[PDB]
């Protein structure tokens, strides 16, 4: 079975063209067919096209025909998706996916239409707005709800563009009770997002808490140590 | 174009009960129908193909059924970790021009849980930037319906706050909500009492959290 690893998030101006890569590792490349599925924010899935790797032939969705191209290079086990003359409606997460088709290099093909293996996706933002790194502000734990009991704390990742931004705690060690909210588009047109976490309050003075923020689109990677 | 319809677009069924998701095609697709499960911030996961074949590593509670134009997805013992949007996809036509239904969001209808409230003052670093963000948090509650009221010196604020809600937790089926009041450092400093008044079914009466500037 293959493991698909897609390229990073991208911002693209309306009318430009985007090319997304997908690296496949594992099984024999040519024994797989690959598909690109996209999902506009808050919307369902849209099948884009599929390439029959072995024959190097691809078919596409009627509405995207003419401005989309899917390619695959056996030598690098990489599948490519090229979308041209981008528009606002093209803003979405683009997913790479595939399925084993049998011993294709030995005369057989199942022509499976379903998708078993998926990539992590790639967010593509069609916009003319400027990329901007976020500021990371700490949410101080002075906030006590339970009798001592439970304390809350977090980080405010404010004014960045475009999406996405990832947040982790203690380099990934703290995952219990963590709630990272969906990004929100502010009045400014810039995004903001908070990541909070509840921990036993009797540990504020002994346990160190740090949020690990990353906005790859602007090469901004920050670590904010939160203190009460 | 073969249209795949999934209705309701949303369903709410109790934990431990059996969920029945629906999918129909604008025309016959025989048994070339697949089901996918997509959890928050995750890529779809193949559940069923050939209309009724469980894919590798898929629990037996997930069952495919139907053929032609009418299909059904069943999850016999709904758990918290089952929260997701389920999609059906047909792949019976040729040339290969497959289409997906628009999914059904499956909410786990757990018991009511009151929210735990926390209010956060602006950090000092942000204040240097001439802007102040006051954050209120409603943690692990159910149902999703919640009213957050901001008051500055008992003055009920409005149109100057934004809220964000997490998706149903995969462990306890609860939600978490953040309300962020935004105002100029200038406006902030000429005030003393900031309050967050929460209202939720699990609460006998409105719960408020607050702090005094400084």
């Amino acid at each position: 079975e293959v493991q698909l690893v897609e390229s990073g998030a991208e911002v693209k101006k309306p009318g430009s063209s985007v090319k997304v890569s997908c690296k496949a590792s594992g099984d024999t490349f040519i024994r797989y067919s690959f598909t690109w599925v996209r999902q506009a924010p808050g919307q369902g899935l849209e099948w884009m096209g599929r390439i029959i790797t072995i024959l190097d032939v691809a078919h596409y969705a009627p509405h995207l025909q003419g401005r989309v191209t899917i390619t695959a290079d056996k030598s690098t086990s990489t599948v490519y998706l090229e979308l041209r003359n981008l528009r606002s409606d093209d803003t979405a997460v683009y997913f790479c996916a595939g399925v084993y088709e049998g011993e294709a290099d030995e005369g057989e093909y199942d022509n499976n239409g379903f998708l078993k293996h998926w990539g992590q996706g790639t967010l593509v933002t069609v916009s003319s707005a400027s990329t901007k790194g976020p500021s990371v502000f700490p949410l101080a734990p002075s906030s006590k709800s339970t009798s001592g009991g439970t304390a809350a704390l977090g980080c405010l990742v404010k004014d960045y563009f475009p999406e996405p931004v990832t947040v982790s705690w203690n380099s990934g060690a703290l995952t219990s009770g963590v709630h990272t909210f969906p990004a929100v588009l502010q009045s400014s047109g810039l995004y903001s997002l908070s990541s909070v976490v509840t921990v036993p309050s009797s540990s504020l003075g002994t346990q160190t808490y740090i949020c690990n923020v990353n906005h790859k689109p602007s090469n901004t990677k920050v670590d904010k140590k939160v203190e009460p | 174009d073969i249209v795949m319809t999934q209705s309701p677009a949303t369903l709410s069924v109790s934990p431990g009960e059996r969920a029945t998701l629906s999918c129909r095609a604008s025309e016959s697709v025989s048994s070339d129908l697949a089901w996918y499960q997509q959890k928050p911030g995750q890529a779809p996961r193949l559940l069923i193909y050939g209309a009724s074949t469980r894919a590798t590593g898929v629990p037996a509670r997930f069952s495919g059924s139907g053929s032609g134009a009418e299909f059904t997805l069943t999850i016999s013992s709904l758990q918290s970790e089952d929260f997701a949007v389920y999609y059906c996809q047909q792949y019976n036509n040729w040339p290969p021009r497959y289409t997906f239904g628009q999914g059904t969001r499956l909410e786990i209808k757990r018991t009511v849980a009151a929210p735990s409230v926390f209010i956060f003052p602006p950090s000092d670093e942000q204040l240097k930037s001439g802007t102040a963000s006051v954050v209120c948090l409603l943690n692990n509650f159910y149902p999703r319906e919640a009213k957050v009221q901001w008051k500055v010196d008992n003055a009920l604020q409005s149109g100057n706050s934004q809220e964000s809600v997490t998706e149903q937790d995969s462990k306890d089926s609860t939600y978490s909500l953040s309300s962020t009041l935004t105002l100029s450092k200038a406006d902030y400093e000429k005030h003393k009492v900031y309050a967050c008044e929460v209202t939720h079914q699990g609460l006998s009466s409105p719960v408020t959290k607050s702090f005094n500037r400084g």
